[PDB]
């Protein structure tokens, strides 16, 4: 009825008063609408969007890439890919075994492994990726587990030592510039 | 005629827009 | 698309934010209020006399 | 998507503005990858993941409300458990690299190595030492002989257990204790809500909707009205970015202080005055929190003074 | 025309004024973090180099012995010499002996 | 007052530019409250006089 836009319509549990036409959010965005021919309240959700990140081992090593659709359920990327309605026309090959649902998005092109290594390429939410060939996605390992042998009357004292030299690099000054506005 | 206090009434719905749990 | 973002033919190891993905609309749905107040067309076209 | 949306007429006009969009994208990406370095510098200080022994007898000291709770699925300490219960127009929120279940393992590794090794694990191999003998070294660090601890070990143990007990009663009951963390969550929500609400402004145009401009105005003249919206929305987006760069410098300044307190208060004993709490520093214990860190500074406070007559020398 | 040119020149003056302000505003933010990293390098020089530091992990991992400054383009490099224990051995210990 | 003074014709036109005044006003209040916090943290370090 003149209220135009794009979104996904669904049945809403909101109870409109019988004189209202639509709804608004706390940020003055439309959240519902009443059908002029059915008098039912239809929730409106925006069509899915997000970022796209490409994981690269480096062109010096391989031309394989893995694509991360940030903030998207894999069930809706696969639906839109089949129906051909995803803005980025290029499509990563999906062999079923290379599609993984991370907490950051849908990761395509990387085979998830149950092992854990030090993080090479940080993806997010504890998941990293590396090249090992193919691209593997794993949950990063924080370090080697250790258990000190604590006891009531046991102490460990070093019998030797090591002189180590470490280097620290600190920026001190920028580059001075002067600009003539005119 | 006379004069009386109106208190806190006379409030109407300014539009036909649904809003839930908002100020 | 990664190369054009960096404007280089060589890409280093890492993860690069290239573009944004959008699910395009499938079909349009236009709904308008019920059409009522029908005109008495039959009172003229379908007259008995 | 923010400035124009689903509009080809607006997108073409936005291209003739140089790299204003690219500068904003670089600025927000530099902040995002910086927030993962702040979290790593504070917590990821241990080489290895230390674990406390199965028997939890540390000389009478009771770290039950500090060590991880095995009964809960999240493996958070009882203090950490109640610290976590007290705190789309192209705009996306990215998840942190380290899950809150991995920061808690970093904190648990710092607690398990401090109770067991002391300060030795921050300077090389972790060398075990009994806790009553670790606390006797920390008394010698503040100028009190070590026979003071051994003769008051039962008294000192009870004063620590009771002090830990009151810590929950301070956070559980008194509100606004974590107002520092909640303030950095409120300022981020205001900035995003203000960024959305400026898509309803006109900035001097005929209307605030791009579709209502392309139809109601001639295409030769509708370009001018769009340029008022593009100018207005591009500025309201640069304002958001600039404030993030200023706020991210406040957080980085406080993420460097939290990394300094972990190195010196936690992984050692500090002689700097009032750096690790009021009193003479003995120990410190980290407790993770949403977007932050909490230190429990154990300090030695003298009491029950008495007057005496003193001399500089004796002939 | 002079009236038509003045309209389309203010679009270039306003466009480039906001291009200069966006540049200077970012230089002020960058120079605030270089000063933060230049106040730290002056503290490391005073404490790590001109003395011995008891602070933990301030002058490198281990027990600090000495540091040596080396200049670098737009920066400074410290070589932190530290003492690292090795070859730990198990023992039995007592708080006191009677 | 700085932008419009006491003109109601200007004041109405200033509303179309979003909540810019509210952001500028809350930004300066945060600075002012901080300046009283800077003084207290330095000097008010003694519980007693
Ligand atoms: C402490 O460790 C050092 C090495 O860090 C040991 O010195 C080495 O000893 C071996 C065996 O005799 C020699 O072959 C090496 O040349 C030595 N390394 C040097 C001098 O850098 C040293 O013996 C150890 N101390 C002990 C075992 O008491
Ligand atoms: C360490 O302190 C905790 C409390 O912080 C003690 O746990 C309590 O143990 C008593 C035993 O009678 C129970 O009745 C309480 O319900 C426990 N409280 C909680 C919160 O769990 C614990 O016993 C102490 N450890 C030792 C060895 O005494
Ligand atoms: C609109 O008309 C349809 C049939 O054409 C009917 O089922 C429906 O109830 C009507 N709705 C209203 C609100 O009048
Ligand atoms: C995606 O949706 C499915 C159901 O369709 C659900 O099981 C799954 O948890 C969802 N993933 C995320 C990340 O929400
Ligand atoms: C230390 O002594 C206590 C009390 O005697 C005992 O419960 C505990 O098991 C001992 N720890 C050991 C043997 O590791
Ligand atoms: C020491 O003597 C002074 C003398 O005025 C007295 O006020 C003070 O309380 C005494 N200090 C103590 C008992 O700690
Ligand atoms: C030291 O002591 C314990 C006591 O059993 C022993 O098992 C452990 O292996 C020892 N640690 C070493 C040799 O590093």
């Amino acid at each position: 009825n003149g209220l135009t836009g794009t979104g996904v319509l669904t049945k809403s549990n909101k109870k409109f008063l019988p004189f209202q036409q639509f709804g608004r959010d706390i940020v003055d965005t439309t959240d519902a609408v009443r059908d002029p021919q059915t008098l039912e309240i239809l929730d409106i959700t925006p069509c899915s969007f997000g970022g796209v990140s490409v994981i690269t081992p480096g062109t010096n090593t391989s031309n394989q890439v893995a694509v991360l659709y940030q903030g998207v359920n894999c069930t809706e990327v696969s639906v839109a890919i089949h129906a051909d309605q995803l803005t980025p026309t290029w499509r990563v090959y999906s062999t079923g075994s290379n599609v993984f649902q991370t907490r950051a998005g849908c990761l395509i092109g990387a085979e998830y492994v149950n092992n854990s290594y030090e993080c090479d390429i940080p993806i997010g939410a504890g998941v990293c990726a590396s090249y090992q060939q193919s691209i593997i996605a794993y949950t990063m390992s924080l370090g080697a587990e250790n258990s000190v042998a604590y006891s009531n009357n046991s102490i460990a004292i070093p019998t030797n030592f090591t002189i180590s030299v470490t280097t620290e690099i600190l920026p001190v000054s920028m580059t001075k510039t002067s600009v003539d506005c005119t | 005629q006379s004069y009386t206090n109106s208190f806190t009434r006379g409030v109407y719905y300014p539009d036909k827009v649904f809003r839930s749990s908002v100020l | 698309e990664t190369k054009c973002t960096l404007k280089s033919f060589t890409v280093e190891k890492g993860i690069y934010q290239t573009s944004n993905f959008r699910v395009q609309p499938t079909e349009s749905i236009v709904r308008f209020p019920n059409v009522t107040n029908l005109c008495p067309f039959h009172e003229v076209f379908n007259a008995t006399r | 998507m923010y400035i124009c949306g689903d509009s080809t007429e607006c997108s073409n006009l936005l291209l003739q503005y140089g790299s204003f969009c690219t500068q904003l994208k670089r600025a927000l990406t530099g902040i995002a990858v910086e927030q993962d370095k702040n979290t790593q510098e504070v917590f990821a200080q241990v080489k290895q993941i230390y674990k406390t022994p199965p028997i939890k007898y540390f000389g009478g000291f009771n770290f039950s409300q500090i060590l991880p709770d095995p009964s809960k699925p999240s493996k958070r300490s009882p203090i950490e458990d109640l610290l976590f219960n007290k705190v789309f127009n192209g705009l996306t929120v990215l998840p942190p690299l380290l899950t809150d279940e991995m920061i808690a393992q970093y904190t648990s590794a710092l607690l398990a190595g401090t109770i067991t090794s002391g300060w030795t694990f921050g300077a090389g191999p972790a060398l075990q030492i009994p806790f009553p003998m670790q606390m006797a070294y920390r008394f010698n660090g503040i100028g009190v002989t070590q026979n003071v601890l051994y003769e008051n070990q039962k008294l000192i143990a009870n004063q620590f257990n009771s002090a830990i007990g009151k810590i929950q009663d301070s956070l559980f009951s008194t509100p606004s204790a974590l107002g520092k963390l909640q303030d950095v969550v409120n300022h981020n929500a205001q900035a995003l809500n203000t960024l959305v609400k400026q898509l309803s402004s006109k900035f001097g145009a005929i209307s605030s909707v791009l579709n209502d401009i392309l139809s109601r105005l001639d295409p030769p003249e509708a370009e001018v009205q769009i340029d008022r919206l593009i100018t207005g929305r591009l500025q309201s987006l640069q304002t958001y970015v600039t404030q993030q760069l200023i706020r991210a410098a406040e957080i980085r300044a406080s993420a460097n202080l939290a990394a300094t307190k972990m190195s010196e208060c936690v992984l050692g004993q500090s002689k700097r005055v009032d750096f690790c709490g009021k009193g003479y520093h003995l120990m410190s214990f980290p407790q993770s929190a949403p977007h932050g860190v909490v230190f429990l500074h154990v300090t030695y406070v003298p009491a029950q003074e008495k007057n005496f007559t003193t001399a500089p020398a004796i002939c």
